[PDB]
């Protein structure tokens, strides 16, 4: 704790010339990616100039990345609608309802094949394909029954395989195709999230309101319940991403905590790091996430009058910590923005990040460049 | 439809390893030597060494062992690679031909884990138990040494301490022991650990935990009849064995810092040191007698033997002699005597062989002959700091000693000179300002003019010095282009670097000038916020200042653009005009960047390399005086150079030791599509590229048409190789790569490693096969192999000879096309 603040500074030392000291062979690379994660720190307090805002309706639930192109963003919605929008286009963006009222998305990963796809899974209880021109190309499975709803999603292409999570306890893998073989059952209740290695093809992780997060090994087990991990918790978890990387898993609960576990002996924890993003009903639980270049971790705050703060001056902002260290290193705040931050996530690219508020969509790039003739 | 051919024209001489040993005969001693992809043999003789072998491998070298298992009657070999492939090789000899023998191999790769910061450590065990290696954090990888264990199947165990300094494995134990130095919020210390094979996990070590020096960062493991630990730091030596604690403070050490170390008797008596200047000091164990026969520390001694070249590595041969591997400087193999000479030295250079690295930029240029082009380099670091100048006819190099560090070179035609950007280190010296550690090219030109530049001098905030920091100064030295004699030298100011320089003319101007960008340097600050352009005139043997433009900044690079002058400022790209009153003026700027690192230009058209946003793509419009975004890389890069090949094709190099080549989309249909780059070629070259430049050495063969490769880019890398880039036909890409397909099912690859995994991209983020380079030193291995072996490279092969129809290969035709392509380096 300290070392940044509303007036505490970001910059540590002034390396930049490791820079030529990698260009003579001393100094190795991992240094340099500290140092310019340094920099881009420095930069980041100078994101503090909201670029721009969108609104539509009711409530924001799932946020998504175009992966090749840096200004195009995917976003979800309470009432199953979806909405794609592009920077620096002025076309007023794209646009597609749904039924409203119990028809929540709650997950949204692009196609890596043909970029004007989308997966979604739905409250409606059919995790679906479908394009932003509305045509439903593909249902890939089904509830079949109301009242029993999928809640994460997730894919890779790599190995093309889909999976999905339920409100109960069972989880779904299918083929980019259908062709299922699972729907085992993996837990005891509502799976809050899942997701899929990138750079091993072959385990798997999924997090549920059990108060445990598990590691399976999709070509190996076939049992139920025969896994290769599972990490106990203290309250549930909202959320359990990978690394970019493949070796830094991180979790994230409803209580009060943040988890780094590592590829050394899954079981026991790096470090916690303390930090409120309580649960609450009406609210969107909070995603941490990776930024894929470097090993920060990205938060959004939720104040608790009840929670052991260290720092003295509480308010409703955007943390950004360290992975491998355990403190933290910037606070992004910009008031007229005083909701709360639910989801945050930055671009594959590194320039850019997005934050979903409660109804309202927000972009956070710098500005104010100097000018041409 | 981009294809690039690319080969070694001189390869790497920078010396990663080196060790001695028995490898070669059960009689013979012999020195190994690993050049990044090359394996060197020796034999040390009375004289020097005899060279016995050469191989590449498919790799690069970052661990080389030697060690004789039960039953062996002479040394294996273990050799691991950057990608974690492992093998244990064997010499073998029969006549004259000479075969490494591939006794084991096996990837080592976890599927998970970081890289750490200290690299990739490798240990084996005296008694040949296991080898035990340090990859990942909190990871140590044991391969334990069973005859069946042929694939080199390892187990982890965790590591509670997850910033490992440095470990070995330790002399006369019964169990297998490792001790290691370790990080962590108290400090630094030092520990043991028994390993377990039965439970694969370690166990309590023979002796308890000890605090050591915050810069602790070496540990030597002593043989018998001392055993025990030596933990080298940069003010102390401890030893450590037990109950057994010995430690010194010699002052002579603290100067430098040690970096490398090396045993000189087999009983562990004495031990050579070497540090950052050259110098080597001997290690001195005085031997206490005990009762029961054992042999305990009784004291330890430093002794200045004298100075060497900076030492990556040390190596003593026999008969007083030490091989010195620099990677900054020449190796060398040097006499140790046992009095000194007239300067008190003890040191006597007997032999030194050529390192041109780290080539940090270079030019080409007719020096001699029009038509001959010939390579000057900006070569190595400190003290070894040199120029080296290379022509053809294998290569001979001139090489000029400059005693600091080069930076940047242009050439000046019409002063007949060239430009040098350098920089030495001063301390503070004992009432003044700093002094220099040895006279340099900048304390010994003909003549000198400070900067007497009082730009911002007014109004500008001073930082504070206090007493105890070092200051690197930098200069601009002009030097003749036939003596390469340091003819002047112009010092900047204080705490300002100087980082990129260009000679040129602008405008209208008919004066041509030297004009260098610098950056103002502050500890506190993350980036640089302040600099200038300068642009002198060379005339009468001095620069006179001309002009200057201050900016908020580090000036990354410059380069001439149509008469004016494009500069990468931060984040910025920014053009300069020269005004009739001789100022520049900012023309236009470009922003979206994070660190806009490298320019190059062809046209109106510029590539910007950057920090973070790979490349970019823009144009100049001269009917609208501004620059558009024309297209950009999307895939992240870490680069550390590009190239402009042709107008449509642009080449990247990044920090992972990779390559990768660019195009525009021609399949788009949006103006959002045609702005993305697309990477049509990737490829491992296994080096860090620090700097492309259009030119050729080979002569030039005016009007000489129908050959296979068309263009020339040259390039150099740290471990001081040099390579080639050209452009290919769709066809001969075809042909020689799918020659490449078959020499990979005839050649033998030393350690059983694939061509296709070693050239594959690799990088931290996604793995992917090659394409679009054909690996032309795998095309000219083809002339070594015997004729059977080309005939079976060459069978069932359909070739196009000149210009007409299929037919089938025959060995000569193929001998034929890669003599051809030799000739073009």
């Amino acid at each position: 704790v300290g070392l940044a603040g509303p007036q505490i500074l970001p910059p540590c030392r002034s390396i930049v010339r490791t820079l030529h000291q990698h260009k003579l062979g001393r100094a190795s690379w991992p240094s340099v990616q500290q140092g310019l994660q340094q920099s881009f720190l420095h930069t980041l307090d100078s994101y503090r100039i909201l670029q721009k805002a969108a609104p539509f309706d009711r409530r924001a639930t799932s946020l998504a990345w175009h992966p090749t192109h840096p200004s195009t963003v995917a976003v979800g919605s309470k009432g199953g609608d979806i909405m794609l929008w592009n920077f620096g286009i002025k076309d007023k963006p794209t646009f597609i309802k749904g039924i409203g009222a119990g028809g929540s998305i709650t997950g949204l990963k692009f196609n890596p094949l043909n970029t004007n796809q989308f997966y979604a899974s739905s409250m409606e209880g059919t995790t679906r394909l479908q394009d932003f021109k509305g045509n439903i190309l593909r249902v890939f499975a089904s509830s079949d029954t109301i009242n029993i709803w999928f809640c994460s999603l997730d894919v890779s292409a790599s190995s093309r395989m889909v999976v999905t999570g339920d409100n109960v306890g069972n989880v779904i893998l299918l083929n980019m195709d259908g062709k299922e073989l699972w729907n085992l059952r993996m837990h005891k209740k509502k799976v809050t999230h899942v997701a899929l290695n990138p750079c091993c093809d072959w385990f798997l992780a999924t997090a549920s309101v059990d108060q445990t997060v598990k590691i399976w090994d999709l070509r190996q087990v076939r049992g139920k319940a025969s896994f290769l991990y599972s990490l106990p918790h203290r309250h549930p978890v909202n959320a359990a991403c990978f690394s970019p990387d493949g070796a830094r898993l991180l979790t994230t609960d409803q209580k009060s905590e943040i988890r780094v576990y590592s590829a050394s002996q899954w079981d026991c924890p790096l470090g916690l790091i303390p930090h409120p993003h309580r649960h609450f009903q009406h609210l969107t639980p909070i995603k941490a996430a990776w930024h894929p270049r470097y090993n920060l971790i990205v938060v959004g705050r939720y104040p608790d009058p009840n929670f052991k703060s260290c720092t003295p001056y509480e308010l409703r902002t955007i943390d950004v910590f360290d992975g491998n260290s355990g403190k933290m290193m910037c606070q992004l705040y910009d008031p007229e923005s005083s909701g709360i931050s639910s989801l945050n996530e930055f671009n594959p690219m590194g320039d850019t990040l997005a934050s979903a508020m409660g109804y309202h969509i927000l972009i956070w790039s710098q500005e104010e460049a100097r000018t041409r003739k | 439809m981009s294809y690039n051919y690319v080969v070694t024209a001189q390869k790497p001489t920078a010396v990663n390893g080196c060790v001695t040993g028995h490898f070669t005969s059960a009689e013979d001693l012999n020195l190994l030597i690993a050049k990044n992809t090359r394996l060197e043999i020796y034999v040390v003789t009375a004289e020097g060494l005899r060279p016995v072998k050469e191989v590449g491998m498919y790799g690069k070298i970052a661990v080389m062992e030697l060690f004789r298992p039960k039953g062996e009657s002479k040394d294996l070999l273990f050799i691991l690679t950057a990608k974690y492939n492992a093998c244990i090789l064997e010499y073998k000899q029969s006549g004259e031909s000479i075969d490494i023998i591939t006794r084991a191999h096996g990837n080592v790769q976890d599927r998970i884990g970081r890289p750490s910061e200290t690299g990739i450590i490798g240990i084996i065990d005296p008694e040949c138990r296991m080898i035990g290696l340090r990859l990942y954090d909190g990871l140590f990888k044991v391969i334990p040494l069973d005859r069946d264990n042929k694939e080199l199947k390892a187990f982890n165990i965790r590591l509670e301490e997850l910033h490992v300094i440095d470990v070995k494995f330790l002399y006369g134990c019964q169990a297998p022991t490792i001790c290691f130095v370790y990080q962590d919020p108290q400090g630094r210390h030092v520990k043991t650990y028994e390993v377990s094979l039965r439970e694969k996990e370690f166990n309590k070590g023979p002796w308890k935990q000890e605090n050591v020096e915050a810069e602790a960062s070496m540990v030597i493991a002593v043989p018998e009849p001392f055993g025990g630990a030596i933990i080298i730091g940069q003010e102390s030596i401890t030893y450590h064995n037990g109950d057994k604690y010995l430690a010194i403070a010699p002052p002579i050490i603290k100067q430098s810092t040690i970096v490398c170390h090396n045993r000189v008797d087999p009983n562990g008596s004495r031990y050579l040191l070497g540090d950052m200047e050259g110098r080597l000091f001997m290690l001195l164990l005085e031997k206490e007698e005990q009762m029961d026969g054992t042999v305990t520390l009784k004291d330890l001694r430093v002794e200045l033997l004298g100075e060497t070249s900076i030492a990556e590595c040390l190596t003593y041969l026999d008969n007083g002699v030490v091989f010195v591997g620099s990677r900054l400087g020449d190796s060398q193999l040097v006499k140790l005597n046992v009095d000194s000479n007239e300067q008190g030295s003890y040191v006597v250079a007997m032999e030194t062989f050529t390192n041109l690295g780290p080539i940090v930029d270079m030019c080409v240029v007719d020096l001699e002959r029009q038509g001959q082009g010939q390579l000057v380099t900006c070569s190595g670091a400190f003290k070894e700091g040199s120029l080296r100048i290379i022509r053809n006819g294998k290569l001979h190099i001139r090489t000029v000693p400059l005693y600091e560090s080069p930076r940047k070179i242009c050439y000046q035609e019409v002063s007949q000179c060239f430009g040098v950007l350098s920089s030495r280190i001063e301390v503070q010296d004992t009432s003044g300002g700093t002094t220099a550690l040895r006279p340099s090219a900048s304390t010994q030109a003909l003549s000198s003019s400070v900067s007497s530049s009082k730009l911002f001098s007014s109004s500008t905030a001073p930082h504070e010095t206090s007493f105890g920091e070092e200051v690197e100064v930098h200069n601009l030295l002009i030097i003749d282009q036939h003596t390469f004699e340091v003819l002047h030298a112009h010092q900047f100011l204080q705490n300002e670097y100087a980082l990129s320089l260009v000679s040129c003319k602008l405008g209208k101007d008919p004066n041509t000038y030297f004009i260098v960008g610098t950056a103002m340097v502050y500890p506190e600050e993350a980036e640089p916020k302040q600099g200038r352009i300068v642009v002198f005139q060379y005339s009468d043997g001095k620069l006179q200042t001309v002009a200057e433009k201050e900016v908020k900044g580090a000036v990354y690079s410059m380069v001439e653009f149509n008469g004016k002058l494009l500069a990468s400022i931060n984040s910025t790209v920014r053009l300069y005009e020269w005004t009739t009153e001789k100022e520049l003026r900012t023309e236009c700027n470009h922003y979206n960047n994070i660190m806009a690192l490298y320019l190059k230009t062809k046209g109106d058209f510029i590539l910007v390399g950057d920090l973070m946003r790979s490349v970019l793509l823009l144009a100049y419009k001269p009917m609208e005086g501004n620059f558009e975004e024309i297209a950009r890389d999307f895939n992240p890069n870490w680069m550390s150079a590009v190239e402009i090949l042709d107008d449509d094709n642009f080449l990247g190099a990044e920090n992972a030791f990779n390559l990768f080549v660019c195009q525009k989309d021609s399949a788009a249909t949006t103006d959002e599509e045609r702005q993305h780059l697309q990477e049509v070629g990737l490829f491992h070259l296994g080096e860090f590229v620090n700097v492309f430049c259009h030119g050729s050495l080979v002569m030039q063969n005016l009007g000489e048409t129908s050959t296979p490769t068309q263009g020339s880019v040259l390039f150099g890398t740290v471990n001081g190789m040099i390579g080639l880039v050209t452009s290919l036909s769709e066809s001969w890409y075809n042909l020689l790569l799918d020659m490449q397909n078959r020499l990979n099912k005839v050649i033998k690859s030393v350690g059983k490693i694939e061509h296709s995994f070693w050239r594959s991209f690799h990088t931290e983020r996604k793995t992917e096969p090659a394409t679009g380079f054909i690996d032309g030193d795998l095309i000219e291995s083809f002339l070594d192999i015997s004729r059977p072996k080309m005939q079976e490279v060459v069978a069932n092969l359909q070739y196009d000879d000149g210009s007409g129809m299929k037919r089938e290969a025959t060995a000569d035709d193929l001998i034929k096309v890669v003599e051809e392509l030799t000739r073009i380096h």
